[PDB]
């Protein structure tokens, strides 16, 4: 870690020098709050059938979607205040702070 | 075997299909899900957590790359001129186009079988995903090269690292200032702007730059900004036929659109006098995403939203009442109280009778459910959670471009000038541009002027 330096690294590791990994390339997320799995460490909610979240059954995703998201295309509402470049920019902004791996 | 089974065995967590469904009838399908790489694999003693693959900063790395051999790769090494390399086989009107990358399985190639144009390669792997973000990775690929050609006419004797340096530097503060300066405003709203991103002060060493688990779900918001269709409009602001409007099932990972069907100016146009999708509460999200998410390079469409949903629970995200309770907010418990924070009992009904609790309902649904904050895009929830994470970006980042140090007096009041309008007139064949703010501004040619009209960056400060 430099004591010394003009820029910033590839990998983000520097930026904070008492802590340099801090907002650096391929580390572990941190969180706001301590995870809620099935099995408490790893499983997923939704994971084992019967096994209910909070008092109740584990809706399927596509179930909500279908009820809660789902509306018919034709009726689109355009916002007066905002052009497409406002959504573009939130998912350029997006591409350079977060991208979760998969196998 | 995520990709073809329907089988619930690691690393595969498939959407199971409901009964009675819109599109996929057959219940022993599924829709394909691949559980986030744990940061600590095989572990009985850690609590599952996944992993960033990208630096938590503001810094483009959308453009640059956030790992070091990538890097290198993006760069033009055949010179000293510290610039980016760009596509060898074509080009947008003489104009740059980003370099193609090498992909085993890539899915461009599949959009348009005859054409045989593959996937872009830029600082992050989405670059190809819509032609619309394909645009912005080719603007700012353009706007790197066109600074670090300017800064050798003024320091003759700098050399490649230099030259690329500066620019990149350059490059990460525009994207700074548009979004905070432009951006973050309209998406908050001026209280949760107050109230989250207080006027900086300066770099604070105890603040944790790192990307909540929360936020890579939260700021999925943008979902319900998706228009159905990519629209495209030529020199004067009109509709380029054929196709004006081709659907977002047609457009994903369709890098030939950009080759082949007349670059990024009719993109950028579309972006610029189209407006957003607003989010209703009667209509979240279109059906092109959560009908035919990927329709055309996979064995069935995605629903985007159900992954949103599903992602939250792979990364074991605490539900509504758990944010709400971080953030400072009441918790409803009954369905005349949800209906209450909502200001719609008939949303509150619906998700009621899907999740039994507001204990339960994921982050994304609860939060793109809320009523929007007066002159923003987001409701209290995602406010705090978007607010929250966007401070400790700036306030946590050392390389802040208005940190002391960090910049020049002149280079910071030079910076200042910038603007997103301006970078598509200095890289680009478009004359005419959105007035300031070009996210505000969707109508032509009420909120449109001439290129003449906007001042350059001033790179005078940084001669040597
Ligand atoms: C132009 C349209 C957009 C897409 C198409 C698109 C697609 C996705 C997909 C497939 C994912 C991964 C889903 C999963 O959980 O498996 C995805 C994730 C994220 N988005 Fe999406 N998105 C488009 C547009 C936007 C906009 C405009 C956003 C913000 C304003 C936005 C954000 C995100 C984020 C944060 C994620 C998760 C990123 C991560 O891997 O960490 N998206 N989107
Ligand atoms: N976590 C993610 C993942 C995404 O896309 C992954 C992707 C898919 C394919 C892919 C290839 C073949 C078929 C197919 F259906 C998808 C190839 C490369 C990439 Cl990068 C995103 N798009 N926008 N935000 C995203 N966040
Ligand atoms: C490198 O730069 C030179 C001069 O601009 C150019 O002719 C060449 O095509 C560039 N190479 C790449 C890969 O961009
Ligand atoms: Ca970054
Ligand atoms: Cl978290
Ligand atoms: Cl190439």
């Amino acid at each position: 870690c430099p004591e010394q330096d003009k820029y910033r690294t590839i990998t983000g590791m520097c930026n904070n020098r008492r802590s340099p990994t801090l907002g650096a390339s391929n580390r572990a997320f941190v969180r706001w709050l301590p995870a809620e799995y099935e099995d408490g460490f790893s499983l997923p909610y939704g994971w084992t059938p019967g096994v209910k979240r909070n008092g109740f059954p584990v809706a399927l995703a596509r179930a909500v979607s279908n009820e809660i998201v789902r509306f018919p295309t034709d009726q689109l509402t355009p916002d007066q205040e905002r052009s497409l470049m406002f959504m573009q920019w939130g998912q350029l902004l997006d591409h350079d702070l977060d991208f979760t791996p998969e196998p | 075997n995520c990709e073809t089974s329907c089988v619930q065995q690691p690393p595969c967590f498939p959407l199971k299909i409901p009964p009675n469904d819109p599109r996929i009838k057959n219940q022993a399908d599924c829709i394909p899900f691949f559980r986030s790489c744990p940061a600590c694999p095989g572990s009985n003693i850690t609590i599952r957590n996944q992993i960033n693959a990208l630096t938590s900063f503001v810094d483009a790395s959308m453009v640059y790359g956030s790992e070091e051999p990538l890097a290198r790769n993006l760069r033009n090494m055949s010179n000293q001129l510290g610039l980016l390399a760009v596509n060898q086989r074509f080009q947008d009107n003489g104009r740059a186009l980003l370099p193609f990358d090498n992909l085993h399985d890539d899915p461009c190639l599949l959009t348009n079988r005859s054409a045989r144009i593959p996937c872009f390669l830029a600082g992050d792997t989405r670059s190809s995903e819509m032609p619309e973000l394909t645009s912005m990775h080719t603007l700012l690929l353009r706007e790197h090269n066109r600074l670090a050609t300017e800064l050798k006419s003024l320091n003759p004797r700098w050399d490649g690292e230099r030259l690329y340096q500066e620019a990149r530097k350059i490059v990460g503060a525009m994207v700074q200032i548009i979004t905070y300066r432009d951006y973050l405003p309209l998406v908050l709203g001026p209280t949760a702007m107050r109230k989250y991103l207080p006027t900086y002060r300066s770099y604070n060493d105890s603040v944790d730059p790192r990307i909540a688990n929360v936020f890579t779900n939260a700021f999925r918001y943008g979902h319900t900004l998706i228009q159905p269709f990519m629209f495209r409009l030529d020199n004067r602001y009109q509709p380029m036929e054929p196709n004006p409007r081709v659907p977002l099932s047609r457009v994903f990972f369709a890098s030939w659109r950009v080759v082949l069907e007349g670059g990024i100016d009719p993109i950028l146009r579309g972006l610029m006098a189209t407006p957003a999708k607003l989010n209703r509460q009667n209509q979240i999200a279109v059906d092109e995403i959560r009908e035919r998410l990927f329709e055309q390079v996979m064995r069935i469409g995605l629903d985007l939203p159900a992954l949103n949903m599903q992602r939250s629970r792979d990364h074991g995200l605490p539900g509504y009442n758990a944010w709400r309770r971080f953030c400072g907010l009441p918790q409803p418990e009954t369905v005349g109280q949800l209906g209450t924070v909502l200001r719609n009992l008939k949303l509150a009904r619906k998700l009621m009778e899907q999740y039994g609790t507001p204990n339960n309902i994921d982050i994304w649904m609860g939060g793109v459910s809320e009523p929007l904050k007066r002159k923003g895009r987001v409701g209290p929830l995602l406010a705090c959670i978007i607010g929250t994470q966007f401070r400790k970006l700036r306030d946590g980042d050392r390389f802040w471009w208005e940190n002391e140090g960090v910049f020049s007096m002149q280079q910071r009041q030079a910076l200042a000038q910038i603007s997103l309008p301006r970078i598509i007139c200095d890289n680009t064949g478009i004359t005419t541009v959105s007035k300031n703010n070009i996210f505000m501004s969707n109508s032509y040619p009420r909120d449109f002027v001439n290129c003449s009209t906007l001042p350059a960056l001033n790179l005078a400060s940084w001669r040597e």
